[PDB]
């Protein structure tokens, strides 16, 4: 029915293909030149006295109690 | 309260937590989206507000039982 | 009549279910529900989920697993599908044997037919119109021969139309070679066999015009 891509479209045919002659927009000569290089109270409590894992970051972790309330 | 109801609560807020074909038993945390949960959180709550003020303190802002 | 879905799961619609899973899988319950016209998608997903789905199991517990279950009540208390997991089985079943330890037709018949009628007819529209237009166009083709076949048994020789071309660069494929990529250039002698090849088409087509 519809169906994933297996064997590129091959330059080979555009290659053979004559050519257009219409004037894109990009191709307008942009940076024509080159450059070059040079060559009492608190006693009375209850209780008185890196992961290379994109799921398990940190950050992620943080960001997700940030953005869900 | 009355045991069962108690046991009733615990077992709503464990539930199996679909989401868009994923799911998962909601072994450990409060749902907050059931109706009575809210009561189940502020009774969490009041726990929380013990410990930070102590029984002494509580006692005095909320009175004497009576009045 | 229209109405608000639920009821119980006759034995038929279990297994119109089960069927339907094995068609479209475990996560398209929407579909699922369709097939069934008594019962819902999140009933016959939780259906599934509980009941219906083989790597399940009903088996009775051993001793050790009556201790096993029993111990995770006393210790997690009425987190039944915690428990559920823990055990490795489906939770009301767990449930109850805790609980114990402690101590029409033609309807039927009707959604089966379509059931069947469904399961057998796996194509989107699409296709089945382009089958449809595929027979369509055979028969066209007959009717045609039948014309120009009965023109010639009358005398009238008709040449067949061509396609009429869709584009400017479109091709016939019996005006001429089709992209005629020759064989590798000839180290052994093939001269006699061209000839000998040439006069067994010409015959061919001999025989054909004679057929």
């Amino acid at each position: 029915s519809h169906r994933p891509q297996l064997e590129a479209r091959s330059g080979a045919k555009a290659a053979a293909y004559t050519p257009t002659g219409i004037e894109h927009a990009r191709l307008l000569p942009g940076h024509t030149t080159l450059k070059y290089r040079k060559f009492s109270w608190r006693k009375g409590t209850a209780f008185g006295r890196y992961i290379n894992d994109m799921t398990k970051s940190e950050y992620h972790q943080e960001f997700l109690h940030k953005h869900v309330r | 309260v009355d045991p069962n109801i108690a046991d009733y609560i615990t077992a709503k807020n464990n539930v199996v937590i679909n989401f868009k074909d994923m799911s998962h038993v909601n072994k450990y945390g409060l749902i907050r989206g059931l109706k009575f949960a809210s009561f189940i959180f502020q009774y969490y709550g009041l726990v929380i507000d013990l410990l930070l003020l102590g029984q002494e303190r509580a006692t005095d802002l909320a009175g004497p039982a009576n009045n | 009549p229209i109405y608000v879905k639920g009821g119980v799961w006759t034995n038929v619609e279990d297994q119109i279910l089960k069927a339907a899973v094995q068609k479209y899988g475990t996560h398209q319950w929407s579909k699922v529900a369709s097939l069934l016209q008594k019962k819902t998608a999140r009933q016959s997903e939780l259906r599934w989920n509980e009941y219906l789905n083989p790597k399940l199991n009903f088996t009775e517990f051993s001793k050790e697993e009556d201790a096993q279950l029993l111990d995770l009540a006393r210790e997690l208390p009425n987190q039944w599908r915690t428990i559920a997991d823990m055990m490795a089985r489906p939770a009301q079943v767990c449930v109850e044997r805790y609980n114990r330890l402690l101590e029409l037709e033609d309807e039927e018949k009707e959604m089966l037919a379509e059931a069947r009628a469904r399961l057998l007819n796996t194509q989107g529209k699409k296709a089945t119109r382009k089958i449809r237009e595929r027979m369509l166009e055979e028969s066209k083709r007959i009717a045609e021969l039948q014309k120009r076949r009965e023109l010639k048994q009358a005398g009238i020789n008709v040449a067949i139309k061509k396609p009429k071309k869709k584009y400017g660069t479109d091709i016939d494929y019996n005006e001429d070679i089709v992209y005629e990529q020759a064989p590798m250039p000839g180290i052994y002698d093939t001269s006699t066999e061209d000839r000998q090849i040439k006069k067994k088409f010409e015959q061919f087509e001999r025989k054909v015009n004679r057929k």
